[PDB]
This record gives structure tokens, C-alpha cells and sequence, in this order.
């Protein structure tokens, strides 16, 4: 749960930009209260870190942050204040793997 | 002046309360030499015991014309919550239970202290109804600060002045236009000053002790709790200005205009259609000066008001009240 | 609001962190639902960033952390899984600033 | 910046217990992790205001063979007083009258507090019913410790086992069983917990010393006083048993076994008749293990259709219940 | 519930510190499934009696 | 739509095994059999009182496997004339049900 | 049992006095009946002795005394008539042994 937005595969591929994908999170609003989501599982190699961003449909401002280590299964949490467009995730970087999945908001818990 | 801050109403009160040779203790009653201001306003309980989590609307386009039988494509609407919470304040009162009895009576101390300490309490609540954000909490209003938009939304409440001196320890004030209907939220546990309550009986205690375990006393506690809300934002309007120098330059003539007051009655209006009360806020030094610049020549105070009863306010015909928003702030909120 | 836990100030001087002092935020629990907070007023110059960590009673294990730049007044958001000790905050770093840190617990927000 | 290991309920509690979709309480209620125990005992008040005296005796020797005229001399039986002490223990909780009312209605809150405090309380009382006695009083049990006799009385009441190690205290648990009627004494008020009271006043706040304090609260406490008796050293049984090496080897095998289960039972009767009931205690783990191993006896069984033996509650029969001992202590047995 | 310690013995005066009890929520989510069914209204009557069909 | 509920965990009791071959050695013999069932049973109750009943699940194959293995343990067992045991549907005598569990979870108990 | 009077520690260093501590013990009274107590944990070697005393506030008269050698856990018994103050106990002397000390009041004997 659910479509709107995003899905795997993203998929960062070998070791790429992570801009993916398209359609859609829309650029006008403001938000400070509720939840988000991000996680996955099957990986292979090395260091990762995602991000967010926004402005007017393209470029190029703002972030929050996040960083992960080598495992197969993870997840952190939310944002706070945003302009409004919210591109991202913007993962990176080095080594390869492939098939490394993701999939980006919202709802969803564990335990 | 040095030892402590006079902890406890000791004797001096009982000989100044007083009976003065009554009749009954507490000669009804006393007056308060303190400024007063209209609050007033209205209270509501709020979900869910804190904050209030609001609504707004934000962007709802767009209907299309029916050409042929084409009615293609849907549309929808979004929203976003907002509001803030409150902040608590409460204080306790002590006397010596053995000395409430010359002559024997509680109504003296209990009722008098309730009313007077109510006056002081209200003095403080009005003291912070206009300020407060980064501190030991309650509450918020300075959030109209930025002087241009896009860093926030200014404009609609940002009619401003042209100078606003801020060199050293200065100053300036402001005048206000608001509406109410945008309530003050209190947690579902009642809004009144209550207290009202006396979990008294015994005492317990002095300044530990002083090695001496104290004795019977009379305790009471007071409790107050409110929190403003902005059900919408498109309602309030203020101006930075001036200060006293450039307004002294006008007997009634030109240095700083009086025109922008009309802006305040016009940058508002949005629904609100109805609605209820509405009001205009000045302090005191600004009031009589406004008159000095208005009734000497050009403008015309259209009417006067026999309002509610109560008394007179005038123009237009929305009641204007008196506040303690003092005479010196800073610049910042200039615009 | 409120006493236990954190209180200002520290006051985050020139050249040190602010891991001090809270002992203890207790050592048994986990955390995933509600809110926190952090902000203060006057700064001086440039880049600052808080963090958090925890262990059993002392130090030192995993973290979460965040990044920000120079401005006056802010605030981000919450936390994901942790054991329990939360030595946070752990601010940094350079330039020359000598004033005021933050504190945590409920909103907050703006009007 | 906060400094302390949190005494009192910080908002974290009220927000974890919480209330969503309303409401009042937690869907009856919250559950889980606290172990369970019996005892479930017999209680008595003891003359006088403490102690309880009683006597027993230390040998009754001795008649000698009269040789027709001379040797006799008067003979004299002796005794000695005995009984021991006890002590009280208790806690108390605090809330803040404000926070417990945000959100509304504290009744469910406090009820949750007293139930939890109850389970932890019983946990501790059983925790110290078996161990301790070398600290700031209440109370004493373990005093069967030494392995062989002549250095004490131990011996027959200890039945015992072998193995463990003299230079490694790991691990092997232990089993008890004795009879009730060798009571538990209490000072002159009701039995256990009894709390069971209500108070609403004012702090009690900021320590050392503590530059003030003063706030109102809603609080109470739970006390308990108890003290076991020995009354007689006998009708009691101790063991050393496994350890988990042999405890696993004993699936059905016979090197280090469960045989003592009978010996201890037969180590009793003089009498010394007293009085009405007896019961065997286990620490779980050994419970199930005893079941599983007892099913496979090459001798008395054969069952019908079908296994696995409907618990153990017999043997022979003297019903057995379960308590919480521990899996690691020390040697000290047979010799 | 998370932990439940602890009481301490009183020495006829020595009482000092109160204690408390804590907890922590957990929870998780759910999910739904459904496709849909179709027939050709005409063929359901060829031959007659479609109710048995839709029952199968 | 559905979603299970932990509510309180202690009712659950799980077992890894076998793989049918170790249960071939115990065809009637008593080395590594299935009697650890008893262990599992005595690992639940506090209480935790409720909720009214219990039930134990099988995957077919392991059901009958348990039957044939049980009728012939080197221990208790009477069975006049004749076998192979009045079904089973007992022990003790909590009813067993059959499920469609996969026949291959590999080990996956500890990787 | 009990506060008022005194508790451990006092204590015992490699060399100590013993006149400490704790007044109130009060300066008026006589007595003829019941009990007292004194013990603690881990001794080390040899010489030790408690004592008593009485006056008002300070000095310097009377005694009852006792003497023990090294062991872990001990005790004597109750007092006799007295002037009135009992600075007692007044331990001594050598050894090393940081071992905590002792206390008094109702007992409470071994089983």
C-alpha cells in the first residue's frame, strides 16, 4: 500500500544516480505531521545513502539526509519540512550489486 | 530588600487588608492600580487534549465549459493540518490558618485573594498574548515576523511603515486588526481560572524547616491554561511603525500618513462572511495620538457607538479596545 | 515542557560537542511512534549538526544524526529503532559560536 | 540538560499507554512479560509483638545401667528458645494531577499502575523468599546451605546430589519441597499487599534541598510485611541436581538422573506429626524435563491410548505446583 | 509492558524514592485482495438458468 | 482483507526440523524423535489467561509421519488388538488440524 | 530496623579511629530490659573492638566494650545502664580491610 507513488524497480542498478522514477508526487503544498516509509532487502556490496529534494518541478534545492550500512534489510523514518515537489530517493554510490530494490512511501509499519 | 523576597503574607496584610475597625474583616474591597485590556475573545475545547490539528484548503481548480457532450477528466482537492498547542501556568497561595481569625472569617482572605490574584494573573496572560516563541513555551504570535514574502506569506498582514527606528533600545509598537471566531483552545478540562479549589487542611511547610516543621496553614493554588488558534490566517493585519518622533511631526499634517488604517479594514474581509465579533487593537499612547491626527482636519471619524452597554468605542462601527501592547519593541516585523 | 528530559542550555561553545549530560534517560526500551523536538535562537557562524547514540549506560554504539547549515530557528523530527540511553544531542563543529542549543518534547509548529 | 535517570512518570509513559480512538483503558488490558509463582501460603500472627519463641530440644541423654546399688545421679533434659524476626517493604507512586488529566480521566491510568506494581511486587517477594540473608535484614531462608552434617544440622533434610564443580559455580538449578503449617508470620495487620488506599495533596518535589518544590499530585502506595517460620528443621527437602550436560543426557538414559525425587519424600516422619498439607516445587524447565523423562520409564507405565501423561500433579500424590527458582547457584550437597 | 522493578525495604523511616511502571506500543498493518468477475449476459441464458452457473 | 494480531505473544510455539530423514531413523526407534512436542507444550502458560481453546497445525505428510512414528515409541504404549491407533487427533487431547504449509523452508532457523 | 539510630557505613580503612558517628542518640534516660544488635560482612584480620560512652555532647566517661577477631558476620548483644549519650560504637584498631561497618537495633537471631 499503495500505488501513487512509486514502485520497485528503481533500482539504482550497478551504482547510479537514483533520480527514478516518474509519476508522481506533484509540486504545490506544505507538510508537517504524518508518516513516510522506505526499506529493502537483497543487496550485495558497499556503502549507501539516500536523499530527497524539490523546488519547481526540476531544480534543485533542499534535502534532509539518511545513511545506511551493509545489511540485507533496513529502514529508518520520516521528513519534516519541504518546499513541494519531492523528487528522490537519490541513493548512491560505489560498487555494484544489481536488483537492489527500494520503494518509497507511504504508510506501512513493522513488528 | 536583601533577605529573600518576602515569602508569606505576614501581619502587614492583616493590618492592611483590612478591618480598619469594622464591622466585618475585609472592607469591600479594594481597587487595582494596574492597566487593563479586553480579553474577552472566546474559548473552545480542542482535539485531542493538545494541539488542535487544523484544515485550510489550498488550491481547488477547476471547472470547465460543456462544449458538445464532452465532460472529460476529473479533478480533486488537497489539504494540510497546522495548529499549535497551549502552555500551562499555575501558582499557589499561603497564609497562616491560625491567623485568618481576627475577626474570624475566611471570605476576607479567600475571596479577596481570588479576585486580586485573578487581576494579576490576567495581567500576565495579556502580557504574553502578543509575544513568545523560543522560550519555556507558551505560546506564539510573533510568527508574522518576516518583512517580505516567499520566506513566508507576508503581504496580507504587512501594510508596514516607512521608517521604524531601531538604533538602540528602540521601539516602535504596532496596531492590530483581527476578528475572533478563531478561538483560543483549552484542553477539555475547563477553561476558567477555577481555583476555586482548596486542597488545604494542613501544613506543611516552611523553608525547610527552618529546622522547625512549620505548622497549620492555608493553601489554595491557582491554575490557568489557554492557547490561541488561527483557524485561518487571512484575517489578522498589523503594521510596523513609527515611532513617536515622526508622529510628533504631524500636528495633523504630512510626515507619516494616517491613510493605511483603511488598508487594515480592507486587507481583511475574507469569510468571516457573517460572522460574529471582530475588533481593532491599539494600545493607549497610539490611541489619543490617532485622534489628534484624525479630528484635526482631513479625515472624518464617521460615527460613535453606544455599544452593547458597556460604553463608547466608535469607528466603524466595529468596537476598538485598549491594550497594554506598550510603546517599545524592535524592528524585524517591519515589512 | 518538560523537565526530564532535556533542558537548555549547554551552551554549545566554540570547538566542542554537547554529548553531556543527561544520566540517565534509562537503559531499557525501544521507540517507534510519537514525536520529539529541538531548536534554539541566536547563533553566530556556519555549519552545525546534531546527532544521537546509545548503549548500555555509557558508550558507544550506533547513531542516526542529521545535518544543517547556518540560520536562526529550525527543527527536524523523530527517530527510528534504538536500544536505549540516547546520549544525544552531539552537536558540531567549527567556526566561532558561543550560545544556546535546544531541548526535546511536544510541538511546536507555527502560526 | 536533564541530568537524571527519571523517577516519576515522564510523558513517555502516558504516550505509550496512550489513548487512541478515544478512549478509556487499554483493551483489557496490556499483557505479558512477568513470570508466575505460587505461595499462596498460610499466614499467622505470632505472639508476642515479634519473635515467636518456641523451643525444640537438644538431645535427651542418658540413662545408664544400674549395677544393683550405686550409680544413678539426677538427670536433666534441656531446651532452648528460637524464633526470628521480619520486616516491612513498600514503594509509592506519583503522578502530576495535570498530565494524568491530559488526556482526560486518570482512573484507568492509576488502575493500570496498581496492577503493574502488584505483579512486580509478588515477583520480588518470591525472588527473596529463597535467597539473601546477610544484608540489612528481612529476612532469612537459605540456611540449609552447608553440604554435610556435624558442621551444622543439614544432612537428612538435604537429600542432595553430586557433580557441579568446586572452582566453577556454573550452573545447575535446584528443587525444593516442604509442608505448609510451618507457617509464615506477620505483624498485627492484614496479609500482603493491602493497598488499597488513596491520597491527593501537594509535593514532595525537587530534591537537595531542593531550592523549592511545591506542586499538587495524586498518589498512593502499597506496603507489605511478612516473615517465614522454620518451626522445625525437617519436612523440608533440597537438591543440587543436573547440570544441563547430564540434564540433556537423561532423555531416557541413566548416568546422572532424577532418582532423588523419591529419596527426599521418604526422608520425613518422626513424628513430629504436622499437619495437613504438603507440596513439591519446581522452577519450570525441570518441570517439563521431568515429565518428558518420566514418560519413558522401561518399568511402571504402559498407559493406554494415548500419551503423553496429563501433566504431573500427582506423586504420590502430594500435589505439586510451580514457582520461579533460577538456573544457577552453587554446589554444597551430600558431602 | 516493559519491566516492573522494584521495591525496597523500609527501616521504619528510611523511605525515600518513588518508582513507576512503563510500557511501549508495537502494532502492524493489514492488507486487502480482490479481482472481479464477468459473464456475457446473453451467454448466461444459453442455455437457460444462469444462477447455477454463477453459483459454480 | 485481513491482518493477524500478536495482541500478546506467548501463545505461539514453533519447531524447526527434520528433514523427514531423521524421522525415518525414528520410524519406531527412540533417538531423535518428535517428542520435543511435549517441550513446546510446556513452554506456554503464565497466564496470560485465555482465550478459550488451542489447536496445533500440520502440513499433511508430517501429520501421518507423526502418527506412524508415535504408535511405536520404545516407551509407554499399550494398544491391545489392534493397531494402528485410533486415528490420532489427540495430544493432549488438544485437537490437531492440517494446513497447506510448504515442504521446503530450507534450514533458515539460524542462517 | 532502623533509622535513628545509625547505619553503615562508618567505615573501616587501613587505619581508622572509631569515635564517629551519628548523634542524635539523645542525652536523657536510664534503662533495664531489652535488646540491641551489631553485625556486618567481610572482615580481614584480627584486632577489633567496639565500645560505648555517655555524657552530653562530648566527653569522656564510662564504657561497656567488647572484642572480636576476624570472621564474616558476628554480634554480641544489648547495653546496660548508662549516663546518657552513647557515642558508641567506638571501633578500633589496625588491619586494612575496607569492608563496610555495622549498625544496631532490634533482632532477629539466626533461625
Amino acid at each position: 500500500m499503495k500505488t501513487v507513488n512509486m514502485k520497485t524497480g528503481t533500482d539504482s542498478f550497478v551504482g547510479e544516480d537514483g533520480k527514478p522514477e516518474t509519476k508522481d508526487q506533484y509540486p504545490w503544498g506544505l507538510r508537517i505531521t504524518l508518516d513516510n516509509e522506505s526499506l529493502q532487502r537483497l543487496g550485495l556490496n558497499a556503502k549507501s545513502l539516500p536523499a530527497v529534494g524539490d523546488s519547481v518541478s526540476v531544480m534543485a534545492m533542499a534535502n534532509v539526509c539518511s545513511v545506511s550500512t551493509r545489511t540485507t534489510d533496513h529502514g529508518e523514518d520520516n521528513y519534516v519540512e519541504l518546499q513541494i515537489t519531492d523528487i528522490g530517493l537519490a541513493p548512491q554510490k560505489r560498487d555494484d550489486a544489481k536488483e537492489l530494490k527500494d520503494a518509497f512511501y507511504p504508510d506501512g509499519e513493522d513488528d | 530588600m536583601a533577605l529573600i523576597g518576602q515569602t508569606l503574607p505576614s501581619l502587614l496584610d492583616i493590618y492592611n487588608r483590612t478591618d480598619k475597625n469594622g464591622r466585618i474583616a475585609r472592607i469591600v474591597e479594594q481597587l487595582a492600580k494596574t492597566n487593563d485590556i479586553l480579553t474577552d475573545a472566546i474559548y473552545v475545547p480542542c482535539n485531542d487534549g493538545s494541539k488542535h490539528k487544523t484544515t485550510i484548503r489550498a488550491g481547488i481548480p477547476e471547472p470547465v465549459w460543456r462544449r458538445y457532450n464532452q465532460g472529460v477528466q476529473p479533478t480533486k482537492t488537497q489539504t494540510v493540518p497546522v495548529t499549535d498547542t497551549t502552555g500551562m501556568l499555575y501558582d499557589l497561595g499561603f497564609v497562616d490558618k491560625a491567623l485568618a481569625d481576627r475577626s474570624n472569617n475566611a471570605a476576607a482572605f479567600r475571596v479577596s485573594e481570588n479576585m486580586g490574584k485573578l487581576q494579576g494573573f490576567n495581567n500576565k496572560v495579556a502580557r504574553y498574548s502578543i509575544y513568545g516563541n523560543t522560550d519555556a513555551e507558551p505560546e506564539a504570535f510573533m510568527g508574522l515576523a518576516p518583512r517580505f514574502n516567499t520566506l513566508s506569506t507576508s503581504k496580507a498582514a504587512s501594510a508596514e511603515n516607512v521608517f521604524s527606528a531601531g538604533g538602540s533600545g528602540s521601539t516602535n509598537t504596532s496596531i492590530w486588526f483581527m476578528s475572533w471566531g478563531e478561538n483560543t483552545a483549552h484542553m477539555i478540562y475547563p477553561e476558567g481560572m477555577v481555583a476555586g479549589f482548596q486542597h488545604e487542611d494542613l501544613g506543611d511547610d516552611l523553608v525547610s524547616d527552618g529546622n522547625g516543621g512549620q505548622f497549620r496553614a492555608y493553601r489554595d493554588e491557582f491554575k490557568w491554561d489557554i492557547g490561541l488558534s488561527v483557524r485561518d490566517w487571512r484575517s489578522i493585519s498589523r503594521i510596523c511603525n513609527i515611532d513617536v518622533t515622526t508622529l510628533t511631526k504631524d500636528a495633523s499634517t504630512g510626515a507619516d500618513l494616517i491613510s493605511m488604517m483603511v488598508d487594515a479594514y480592507y486587507a481583511r474581509d475574507v469569510a468571516m462572511l457573517g460572522d460574529g465579533k471582530e475588533v481593532i487593537y491599539a494600545n493607549k499612547t497610539i490611541h489619543a495620538w490617532l485622534h489628534k491626527q484624525a479630528m484635526n482636519a482631513k479625515n472624518v471619524n464617521l460615527t460613535i457607538e453606544e455599544y452593547g452597554g458597556k460604553k463608547i468605542v466608535s469607528f466603524l462601527g466595529i468596537p476598538i479596545r485598549r491594550v497594554d501592547a506598550i510603546l517599545n519593541t524592535e524592528s524585524a516585523v517591519t515589512a
